[PDB]
């Protein structure tokens, strides 16, 4: 629309945006994960 | 499909299961001993085992007499195909029964 | 695993004037390491982390019980000494 | 096998700075141990006999006495823990895992398998486009029966024979140097 | 051996000794109807060799109250050094290992001659990492270039023989090298720890038209799913499943436990000495 | 062995693992609405449940 | 020292050394008991490990 001239964002490089706007060489490798919630449990020594 | 020879008699040695079972055998007529290639002969074997056993039970309940044979190719069956004569053809038991 | 292993990028107009020394200038970064420095500064951080098996040593939560054994057979023995000298009195 | 050989010498040998020195700090103390009763004193709890009916007298060497003690606990204790690591921590594994093993995708010429020519694995394999790789190595290699094939694995011939489970399975369990895999 | 029993349960067993033996002389022994005196020397001395696997040559108390405190001490003890060497061996069972080189930033990659003997590391020419070593590591590039490998391969059984032992090169074929690599013994530093981060790309003939056709094509591949079924055909490997080994137990790994000892050396001295001091006055 | 076999499992393997393959009401997975993660779950067809 | 008061002490030894027993007076059979100790100790060690 005009209001940037550039985006510096984590912006991922995709087939979808890559036909309306210009990426450039990746800054940052990565790629998608899934991200989950995360001692010793010895009762007594019986 | 066990083939062991056969005893001099010509008839299958008699054994038994680990129960006391008797063994059913069958007296096969397969392709001789050591492959056919050389010594071309129908040497007669003795044929015993699971599917033998179920062709035992299945000639009893359908009233079937039968002879077995081992297939002389020793194949299972594949159409192999013929260059010579730009066809294919069965192999083994395949082209036995076709 | 990591799946659509896609990276991130400048975002840039069509036309963009700055397209080529744009990526000139982050592929010259990589190389003279200046990508590794914003990567050490801000994100190689590991404040706290663990493995997966993680053997743990034993605290005193685990081996409170058999110290408060001891402890038992102390005020048990303060108990039982009593007896000594009261069956030793006897005879 | 749980103790390198300069570790075994190691202990060995302090089993002797001790002995010689609980001699020296209790002979040279204000008001004990021969050096044989030193000498067995240390062996003695090491090795964990009653051996020897002397213990040092001197402040000085009963803190060493006390420490040697607990040096000797931690050898015999990381003995047992080292055998219990290298008795469970004792798999060779490296066994294939399927069809879909890289091994059997992209063969080398050190690994051979194959199967038994002119059956239904043959024409399963060329029949899909994506085994094209894995027939070519099979086609050279194929066997007559699976009686040889089988013996081929058994001689070292073959690496791996691929084949009815049916069949396999009843190998596996009556020759205890064959396993099926994946 | 410092692994399990963190320090507040050595501390506390040895206030409890201390605790144990004071009531065992002192209420227990002084009180007893019967009952060579035992002190706190050898009440100290009895209950803390009960501890460590009980070898030393007592003195045993005669009361019988102080004979059932010393028997439940027993009882403690026993499960101590059951629950010592239970955990010891699952540390040992259950470790991971660290890699002795950190990165391309080491010691060894920045001064091989200045360290221990000569770190041996090299790459092939008239490639990418030689053009990234060169303008970034000027003295590492002199030092790489009287070990240069013609190929992968040659490089790859350098490491294995001894002629090397590091192997700089691109981070996907050495990726894919110490996959299918048979007894999984060369790996990549980092855990796949990758430098001058890049890819790989198709290079087209500056100002023409089909970068943009090839450049959309292959984002395709990424949103379609293809490149992860491609990354499974191609650069899978044996070795990228999966540790731990069993492994002797050299000097090195036990310095821990003779220092203790050399230390007890150092302590006994200081208290012989402090005894000749108070004897003086 | 007690102290050997602690390992608690059931960790999600990726977007393969079955309890993502198909949407199970007793398991909450999403991500940011309007990103990359969404125009790539729906562009791709095999993955639409 | 008899035959059975070395059986006693070679066996308790080898079992986790926790009866009494009468140790010899010589120099060489404590030698000989200090080597079976070492067995023993060795003994026990492979038994808990293996076990
Ligand atoms: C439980 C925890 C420990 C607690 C107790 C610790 C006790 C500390 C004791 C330490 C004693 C010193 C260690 C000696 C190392 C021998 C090396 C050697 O050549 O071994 C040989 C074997 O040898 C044997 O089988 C044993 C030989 C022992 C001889 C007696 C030594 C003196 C005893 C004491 C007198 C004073 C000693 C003073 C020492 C200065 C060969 O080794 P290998 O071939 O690699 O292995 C053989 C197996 N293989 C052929 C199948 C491969
Ligand atoms: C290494 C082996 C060699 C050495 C072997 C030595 C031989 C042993 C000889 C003899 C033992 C004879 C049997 C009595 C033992 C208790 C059994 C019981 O039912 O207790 C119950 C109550 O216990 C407790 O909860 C308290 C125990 C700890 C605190 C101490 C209090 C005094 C208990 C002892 C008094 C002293 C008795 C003295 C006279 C005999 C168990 O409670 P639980 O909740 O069911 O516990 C389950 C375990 N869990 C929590 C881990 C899941
Ligand atoms: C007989 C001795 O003299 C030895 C025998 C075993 C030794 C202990 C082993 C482990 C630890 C844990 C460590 O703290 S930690 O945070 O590193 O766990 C502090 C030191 C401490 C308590 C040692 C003290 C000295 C010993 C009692
Ligand atoms: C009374 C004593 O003489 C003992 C009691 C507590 C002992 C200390 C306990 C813990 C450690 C850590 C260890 O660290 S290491 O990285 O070198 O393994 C080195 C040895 C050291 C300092 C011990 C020295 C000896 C003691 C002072």
């Amino acid at each position: 629309s005009g209001q940037a001239d550039m985006i510096v964002a984590p912006l991922t490089i995709n087939n979808e945006r890559a036909q309306y706007i210009e990426f450039s060489k990746p800054f940052k490798y990565q790629g998608l994960t899934i991200l989950v919630k995360k001692r010793s449990t010895l009762d007594s020594f019986m | 499909v066990y083939v062991k020879p056969t005893l001099s008699d010509g008839t299958c040695k008699e054994e038994f299961t680990v129960n006391g079972d008797p063994v059913k055998k069958v007296i096969c007529t397969g392709p001789n001993d050591t492959s056919p290639g050389s010594p071309r002969h129908t040497v007669p074997q003795c044929c015993y085992g699971f599917c033998i056993d179920l062709l035992i039970k299945l000639a009893r309940t359908m009233n079937f007499t039968y002879e077995v044979h081992l297939v002389a190719d020793g194949k299972f069956g594949t159409q192999e195909r013929v260059n010579n004569s730009n066809k294919k053809e069965w192999n083994g038991m395949m082209g036995e029964l076709l | 695993e990591l799946f659509f292993r896609s990276g991130f990028g400048i975002g840039m107009r069509k036309d963009s004037p700055w397209k080529q020394n744009v990526s000139l200038s982050i592929l010259k970064s990589h190389e003279n390491g200046f990508m590794e420095d914003l990567d050490k500064t801000w994100v190689r951080y590991q404040e706290c982390d663990s493995r997966s098996n993680a053997p743990a040593t034993l605290t005193f939560e685990n081996m409170a019980g058999v110290f408060m054994l001891v402890a038992g057979g102390i005020v048990a023995g303060i108990f039982l000494i009593f007896i000594e000298i009261a069956y030793k009195r006897h005879k | 096998q749980p103790f390198q050989s300069t570790l075994w010498l190691l202990v060995g040998l302090s089993v002797h700075v001790v002995a010689v020195m609980l001699y020296l700090l209790d002979r040279f103390s204000p008001f004990a141990l021969t050096l044989s009763s030193a000498m067995w004193f240390s062996w003695g709890v090491l090795l964990n006999s009653g051996i020897g009916e002397g213990a040092p007298r001197s402040f000085s060497a009963r803190i060493l006495g006390m420490v040697w003690a607990g040096f000797a606990m931690i050898i015999v204790a990381s003995y047992t823990a080292n055998l219990a690591a290298f008795l469970v921590l004792d798999r060779p594994e490296e066994r294939i895992t399927g069809i879909n093993d890289p091994r059997l995708r992209n063969p080398s010429d050190k690994f051979i398998y194959a199967t038994v020519k002119q059956s239904s694995v043959d024409i399963y394999f060329r029949r899909q486009v994506e085994l094209s790789t894995m027939y070519r190595h099979m086609e050279k290699h194929n066997y007559e029966s699976a009686a040889e094939a089988i013996q081929a694995v058994r001689d070292n011939k073959l690496h791996a024979f691929i084949w009815d489970s049916a069949v396999l399975e009843f190998e596996a369990s009556q020759k205890c140097d064959l396993v099926t895999t994946g | 051996f410092l692994e399990p029993f963190s320090a507040d349960v050595w501390v506390m067993m040895f206030v409890m000794l201390l605790i144990v033996s004071a009531v065992a002389v002192f209420v227990f022994e002084y009180f007893s109807p019967v009952g060579p005196s035992f002190t706190i020397g050898k009440a100290i001395w009895l209950l803390w060799g009960l501890v460590f696997n009980n070898s030393v040559p007592v003195q045993n108390p005669k009361g019988t109250t102080s004979k059932i405190m010393v028997s439940v001490w027993a009882f403690f003890a026993v499960i101590f050094l059951a629950s010592y060497t239970a955990n010891l061996a699952a540390f040992m069972i259950q470790e991971e290992y660290v890699d002795q080189v950190s990165g391309l930033s080491d010691k060894k990659f920045q001064r091989p001659n200045d360290f221990s003997p000569p770190f041996r590391f090299g790459t092939v020419p008239n490639g990418s990492t030689e053009r990234n070593i060169r303008n970034n590591y000027a003295e590492m590039h002199a030092y790489m270039g009287k070990f240069n490998q013609r190929g992968v391969d040659d490089a790859l059984l350098s490491l294995k023989t001894g002629k090397l032992d590091a192997f700089i090169y691109d981070a996907a074929v050495l990726n894919y090298m110490a996959g299918r690599d048979e007894g999984c013994k060369l790996v990549t530093i980092g855990s796949g720890k990758v430098f001058a981060s890049t890819g790989y790309g198709i290079a087209i003939q500056k100002d023409s038209g089909w970068k943009r056709q090839v450049d959309l094509a292959i984002l395709q591949l990424f949103g379609d799913g293809e490149m992860e079924e491609l990354e499974a055909l191609w650069l899978t490997g044996i070795c990228h499943n999966e540790e731990v080994m069993s492994s002797q137990l050299d000097i090195d790994n036990m310095a821990g436990v003779f220092y203790m000892l050399g230390a007890a050396m150092a302590l006994s001295l200081i208290t012989f000495i402090s005894e000749h001091l108070f004897y003086w006055q």
